[PDB]
């Protein structure tokens, strides 16, 4: 039942899956060895065997075998399947040619068989959940030819994708522009639902709200993987508004071509912090609303509210959560589109986040994690859109993307795509 | 309880930065500029003989 | 593989005596001795020097108080009662 | 994955040699070929650099090819010479004498088809080839042109395969040929059309570290080659051992070379400290990144304040985190914004990994297209044409089989390589 | 309901609050982690944990002081935040405190004064613990003045302020420091009450036998005389009195907010076993001139309006005795115009005695808090010393190079003569 | 918060690292950079003059120059000289001379460019740098023409961080060398512009102390870094270390210096009693005020009585009470009304700290900027004038590039500066 199978595609993939699923396995007290010692809550993530063993619902792919053998030669050797954990033989190296064209297609049906091996055991798949970054070869290649052959193989089933653009300050990669330039037209097309997951606004909210002077990779994807199950705790525990994919994705998109989405979590406070604020309803609401919470670079003033939801989890009673919004509402920093007078999506659940030994964050009451459709995606597109152009202007690192098997052309017919996505937020964001 | 977790870990990186002392204290250049000494010296004594 | 115990506890296994005593007094011959037996165990002469330097090492509170801390210093925890004569029960 | 490599001359023998006692020492391969490593992350990936046998020796996947008998006899009988394998050991009977033609036409023509034979013995045994790296210099006559008839036979044969050269560029102020232009202009075309990465290596800046950073009081070959051997050692980190943000040579060809004959690259290994002044100084990455760009740091003899950095990268070794890698990396690109193009914004990479060097806390290596790089190629065509005017020199190329007319052609190639470099370095927007 | 905020400024400010912070845990039975082993409500909010958080904001510019409090006994019972310090002393700089300094933290400052505001929902007023002789008190202090006024309009505010004594100072610009402030003091303080060290020290050697007073029994007194002022609220009586109710009857009109302050009986445990602490005797004590906590004697000025507190086993019936007696006596004088001229109020809760400390347990006891003519005096003496401290222009240069015009000195001077004229005026009798 | 130092001469670098072992000792740090005290608050501020390097070692946030090398392999073979960072031991290979003119304008001027870059590393590494200090002797040349050039680029370079430099001022009784003139007048006209704060130390008045007040039969160079080492511990002893009324340089400028130009402060410090002394003498407050304020404590020579205090500062370290320290300002000031500016009553600030220097019960610095301070000016300049008037040693100076206009300058900025002084005397 209400079954969510997970794709971590890429080196950032595997990283942020790693993080994820360590914090599921903890939420959901399963030791690393795959056993629960001392309810059918965690049927949406490992499934359940014979012998009494709980096997995750994930596949991880990357072309280089380096994340995957760490995850073999990891603790959770024993929980992870010997299958479902992909890998190549030669990297993409940040070229989306090489992802989609050559190397891509030589794992990209082996990925198919184990998705169907791991679909056909569930029997009421909510969706999918892909993380990738687009910024990689593989994550941007393999990622597409990856949603191009699940769209087109298995219907209209439900697709959540978390993606770590190209951050406008900060990135490790020159092609990464490009690469992103080219996947967000599969990415878009194919792509139910993406996630905004920049990296100077989770680094900066780590940096100050945490108060840890080396803020890292792994805190990075704990703090995502922290964002994914508040999401997804929906169905896996009891709550007195439940919602489903189905159920928050159409309260999300508005038309079928605008889903990016924008996340905030919060309390997202430090150990020492902790109990020493009231953390109540309204205040981590205003925590979430205000622009330095949030985990994207785009600052919602610059932009139009168009719809908003609210996973409320803990303690949280809907009194709170209709005042909180109220409050919101009140507020005139934050400004909603016109045209949604409601805008606002609540779902509520009993079950506290769980914080992972060694990790930054502290337990607490009650958190929120905010997902809101909004025009200020536009801004990190145009963002993105002016670092490719000006590389694009005379044809730097084409010469690798020629020579590996795509057309020319694809550049500018990736080009205009992303145009029209920033055209189109102009014109819906457009006061009637 | 977190918090004395977090006093463990502190102690611990200060373990960490003791180690690391030992390291950088480790850190056969010298050793090397003995056995050059040994080398000049034995040659100064081939060549007077 | 192995610790500084028992790396000494190895070596100085070689010197103990035939009934097995921890022969403790040893002089310059058989350290001379010991020394030769190194140098037919390991040829090259740099690889030898080097061996025996890297084991012989041959060249290598009452006085501050705080006026601030004195505010809290003495008071302790069985001088902390409820005022008698508080506000009465909220009605509101 | 698997990487193999081939030594050319006397000073890529060398090099080479160096460049495998670092590897071993790394991976804790002793020089009898037994593994004394401390864990097991250093047996997880030694299949990139090394071959098991039966009896469980690593033996190197390297090929050590020279025309002299000489430096095959002296590399054996070093420390680590029992760790190669002797059928990889391919000499010939008289040196190529500092002869370009020689190298390439007459004494190598006849060895190299034994090269050949040996190098595809040692790539099909690879279960996927990651490529072939070529430590040779290009002042030399058999390690130059023979070299470069190596890369072009390995480019014909292998066409997707990455080609690594680690190329020691003649100085004359170093000199140590009268004939360095010539060997040099013969072969700079050749890297060109056939080495997908041509990495310059200054003898000049190899002392100049060695005197103003490391304060070594008489640095030797052996000290002028540690350097080389930890750039060589970092560049392939991330291959080797597991890392918070992984790359290799694709990654550093892709990210690095923006158009296909700009990929000519100058080396800067950091940190590097005096004896003294080791414990004393913070092994922090602000120090790191302070140390990084400046010329002193940097083992190829041509100040990058001249040029202005196409694209950078830096690779570095240990425990950091991404706000002590990567935001000063943009604070650097900021505050020395006029040295970075601006048609390219964030023009370096930054990549990361988890096991550092040996002994050393963290690291990094760095890789850079600058336009300041044609420094050399001017300076050094300046030579050439002054000696090729006279027909100086010359009399020994053309009785091997070279006409004049190959001249002219490496000298045009030399021009065209200066002018493109230079057309990027005042190019606006 | 009826919570104060509390503000504290400077190196004053900060010891000033350790002080009262002590003395409110030990009225309110509060660990030093924050803990009982709801008349708290003004001083500690309360959260989920059962921990209360005391309604505090430290400010200051330099970072010992707050390191010191992050590091001593009540590190558990403070915030993390609202504990704040920039990175460098305003360094006895009026200009420097109030125009380059600390126009980079009175941001954040202002920041935390919302996050105490509306955690409480009953605020009475904020009450702001300076010393305007330093740097950061005076100037930073004044921003804070201007921030709070044109932010909350009307809230009623407590200034409790440390001026430069009339005799010995511990500074060569506090003069400057204290006349530049006073305008601020003036123009956005309710009300501010003078708490020079002098009369705190005299008080200390003749009536607690000690002979080393030190700042700590100085911030102690202070301490005990803002736990009167502010038990009324706190704690039930026969006549309780709250900010506004004792605002509107201290002060006669807008310009006259100053106010004298004298805590008694103040006595040693030898003294106190040897006196019968009545009514009428701590009446007369408080009415002495030496029972002042500043140096300023009334019988050189005329009485408007006293605020006498007591707290204890007092009754309204020796209460009117008292002040029947005080009426008789003629060595002590009211201005013609205000007949009554005693707002009385009457609480129930004793004054605790802080352990190891100076003061003795005492039944009842009582302060008052008096606007009257003879500040003039004072302000005579700290303007003469601004007169010829800027006859020739010194250590105005330090002042000036910090982005300030040299023509506010002027402009502040004038204001001090305004205010000693219309002390002045008001005394006059009809 | 943090002050970063440099020493400058053979007499500053002695000094410097004397001053060095005192911190040392004080924050409990051996030799070898680590910490061994007894107390967190050593800890606490231990970044305002150690910096840690990647291992904790606290390596001073000092900067050493001469250039001499003999000064620079003495100060290594130090006992604490170990402490310091190598690439900080800047120095030259021909010494100055004893010329200003080759340690301001042709050696010294050829090597401040890593010297300026080793002060702005340490800047960069510094967080909120509170101050520069820098220690070195008017009366040499490499030392004060090197440390003149220093405030010099130091201003130019931060203008708003406070400057501080301690000057070791030579006196006719105690003169060793024929060009001190020379150099102090060549230094004096720098720093009365370059230098927020100045302080001078005379060699004959610590002499003097360490004669009668110490009763030491032969105290050394050491004995004299000694007392000028906890002097510079005591004026910035506030910045490490809590008080119940705390301070910092620009607090003691800003008290210390009613005009910019006047900022020439005359040192003492307290207590000081000899072995036999020490059991007879009662410390307190009181005995603590006289001794500082009593001329033969106070290592300036320049008489007391001879002039009025422009403005005083105690900064009083130790377990004491406000209220005698408040007692003792206001008696003195009553008391000695003519000594002090009438124009400025309440001409002494008073600081208190809570940690004293290790060794005593409790402890006093003493910032005079008296207006006595004139009369070694007075006294040099005309040394100067007499020898410039007759053309005494100018070829050695003009040789180096110089000329004699620049002699002219500086024998004029003495002379109105002295003049400045005489007004409010
Ligand atoms: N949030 C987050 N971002 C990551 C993580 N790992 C990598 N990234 C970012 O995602 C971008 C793309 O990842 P890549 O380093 O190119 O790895 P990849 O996507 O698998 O592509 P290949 O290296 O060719 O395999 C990088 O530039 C990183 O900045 C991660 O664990 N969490
Ligand atoms: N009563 C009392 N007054 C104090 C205390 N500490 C400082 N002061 C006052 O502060 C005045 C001197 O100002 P500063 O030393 O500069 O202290 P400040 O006013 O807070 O200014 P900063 O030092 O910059 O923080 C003195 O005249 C005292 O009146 C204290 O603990 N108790
Ligand atoms: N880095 C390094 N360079 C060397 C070494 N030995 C020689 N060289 C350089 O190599 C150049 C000569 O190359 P050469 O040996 O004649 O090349 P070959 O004749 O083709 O083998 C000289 O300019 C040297 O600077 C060495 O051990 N290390
Ligand atoms: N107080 C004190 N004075 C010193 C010390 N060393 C030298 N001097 C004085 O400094 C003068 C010489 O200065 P010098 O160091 O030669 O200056 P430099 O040549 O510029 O380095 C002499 O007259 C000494 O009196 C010292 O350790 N302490
Ligand atoms: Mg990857
Ligand atoms: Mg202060």
């Amino acid at each position: 039942m209400r079954e969510a199978i997970c794709i971590h595609i890429g080196q950032a993939g595997c990283q942020v899956g790693n993080a994820c699923w360590e914090l599921f396995c903890l939420e959901h007290g399963i030791q690393p060895d795959g056993s629960m010692p001392s309810d059918d809550a965690f049927n949406t993530f490992f499934s359940e065997t014979g012998a009494g063993k709980h096997v995750p619902r994930c596949l991880f792919l990357d072309l280089e075998p380096t994340v995957v053998d760490e995850v073999r030669t990891g603790t959770y050797r024993q929980l992870f399947n010997p299958e479902q954990l992909v890998s190549g033989k030669e990297d993409a190296a940040n070229n989306y040619a090489r992802g989609h064209y050559t190397i891509g297609k030589e794992i990209v049906d082996l990925a198919l068989d184990r998705i169907r091996k791991l679909a056909d055991n569930c029997t009421g798949l909510q969706g999918f959940m892909v993380f990738h970054a687009v910024g990689g070869g593989t994550g941007s290649g393999l990622g597409a030819l990856l949603l191009e052959r699940l769209s087109v193989d298995y219907g209209k089933k439900s697709k959540l994708g978390y993606t770590v653009y190209p951050s406008p300050q900060v990135s490790t990669a020159v092609v990464e522009p490009y690469n992103c330039v080219l996947s967000t037209h599969s990415l878009l097309e194919h792509t139910d639902v993406a996630t905004m997951l920049d990296n100077e606004a989770i680094y900066d909210l780590t940096r100050r709200s945490l108060d840890i002077e080396r803020p890292s990779y792994t805190n990075v994807n704990r703090l995502i993987g922290q964002v994914v199950s508040s999401l997804t705790a929906s169905l896996r525990f009891d709550g007195a508004l439940n919602v489903d994919l189905t159920e928050f994705q159409t309260n999300l998109v508005p038309y079928p071509r605008i889903h990016f989405v924008l996340t905030s979590y919060a309390p997202v406070v430090s150990a020492e912090k902790a109990y020493h604020e009231q953390l109540s309803v309204a205040d981590i609401t205003n925590s979430v609303f205000e622009p330095a919470g949030m985990l994207t670079k785009c600052d919602p003033r610059h932009g139009k509210y168009m719809s908003c939801c609210l996973m409320y989890r803990g303690d949280v009673v809907p009194k709170d959560v209709n005042a909180a919004i109220a409050t919101i509402k009140t507020k005139r920093t934050i400004q909603f589109v016109d045209w949604c007078p409601t805008g606002f999506k609540c779902g509520i659940n009993y079950q506290p986040p769980t914080v992972v030994p060694g990790g930054d964050l502290a337990k607490v009451q009650r958190a929120v994690c905010m997902i809101a459709n909004s025009t200020a995606i536009a801004e990190v597109f145009a963002r993105i859109d002016h670092k490719f152009d000006l590389m694009y202007s005379k044809r730097a690192f084409v010469h690798w993307y020629v020579g590996e098997g795509m057309e020319e052309g694809e550049f500018s017919e990736a080009r205009e795509d992303l145009a029209a996505l920033e055209k189109d937020y102009e014109e819906v964001g457009a006061e009637s | 309880i977190i918090r004395q977790h977090r006093c463990a870990a502190m102690e611990e990186a200060t373990r960490r930065e003791q180690e690391r002392i030992a390291v950088d204290a480790v850190v056969r250049v010298q050793e090397q500029d003995f056995l050059e000494n040994l080398a000049r010296r034995d040659r100064q004594r081939r060549i007077m003989e | 593989a192995r610790s500084e115990d028992d790396v000494l506890l190895a070596f100085f296994d070689n010197f103990c005596a035939v009934d097995g005593a921890p022969m403790v007094q040893l002089t310059t011959a058989e350290m001379r001795m010991y020394f030769v037996g190194i140098s037919m165990r390991m040829k090259d002469d740099t690889d030898f020097e080097l061996w025996c330097t890297r084991a012989f090492c041959l060249d290598r509170h009452p006085l501050y108080t705080t006026t601030n801390e004195e505010y809290g210093k003495e008071s302790t925890s069985s001088d902390y009662k409820l005022p008698q004569h508080g506000r009465p029960q909220q009605f509101t | 994955r698997e990487i193999v490599s081939c030594q050319a001359g006397q000073c890529g023998n060398q090099i080479g040699s160096k460049f495998w006692e670092v590897i071993s020492d790394e991976h804790g391969v002793d020089p009898t070929g037994t593994y004394q490593g401390d864990s097991d992350l250093q047996l997880e990936r030694i299949n990139v650099y090394f071959d098991e046998s039966s009896g469980g020796r690593y033996v190197p996947r390297a090929v050590l090819m020279d025309l002299e008998p000489g430096t095959m006899d002296s590399v054996r009988a070093g420390p680590y010479g029992q760790l190669f394998r002797p059928d990889n050991f391919i000499f010939g009977q008289s040196g190529a004498g500092n002869n370009w033609a020689k190298g390439h036409y007459t004494e190598g023509a006849e060895l190299i088809d034994s090269v050949l034979d040996v190098c595809r013995k040692e790539a099909e045994s690879c279960d996927c080839l990651q490529g072939f790296q070529l430590s040779h210099s290009l002042g030399g006559g058999t390690g130059s042109g023979m070299g470069t008839l190596l890369i072009s036979k390995l480019r014909e044969e292998y066409p997707d395969r990455i080609m690594m050269t680690f190329s020691v560029i003649p100085s004359p102020r170093v000199s140590d040929t009268v004939v360095e232009p010539y060997n040099t202009t013969l072969s700079v075309h050749q890297l060109v059309e056939n080495s997908d990465e041509s990495m310059c290596i200054d003898n000049e800046a190899l002392y100049d570290i060695c005197f103003r950073t490391l304060k070594l009081t008489t640095p030797t070959f052996g000290d002028l080659n540690h350097l080389v051997a930890a750039v060589m050692s970092g560049v392939t980190c991330c291959l080797r051992f597991p890392g918070q943000l992984n790359s290799d040579l694709r990654k550093l060809a892709v990210n690095l070379v923006p158009f296909p004959r700009l990929h000519f690259f100058m080396m800067g290994f950091a940190p590097l400290t005096s004896r003294g002044s080791q414990q004393y100084r913070g092994l922090s990455v602000a120090e790191l990144t302070q140390q990084m760009f400046d010329a002193k740091n940097m083992m190829q003899a041509a100040d990058p304040r001249h040029g202005r950095y196409l694209t950078a990268s830096a690779l570095f070794r240990g425990r950091m985190s991404t706000k002590e890698v990567d935001e000063q990396m943009l604070n650097v690109q900021n505050k020395n914004s006029s040295y970075f193009i601006e048609w390219i914004p964030n023009n370096i990479k930054s990549s990361i990994c988890d096991i550092p060097p040996k002994g050393l806390k963290m690291s990094v290596t760095f890789i850079g297209n600058n336009t300041c790089i044609q420094e050399m190629f001017r300076r050094v065509g300046e030579q050439f044409t002054g000696m090729f005017r006279r027909k100086a020199f010359l009399h020994w190329y053309t009785g091997e089989g070279m006409d004049e007319m190959e001249f002219t052609e490496a000298e045009s190639n030399m021009n065209d390589l200066v002018s493109e470099y230079q057309q990027y370095q005042d190019a606006t927007v």
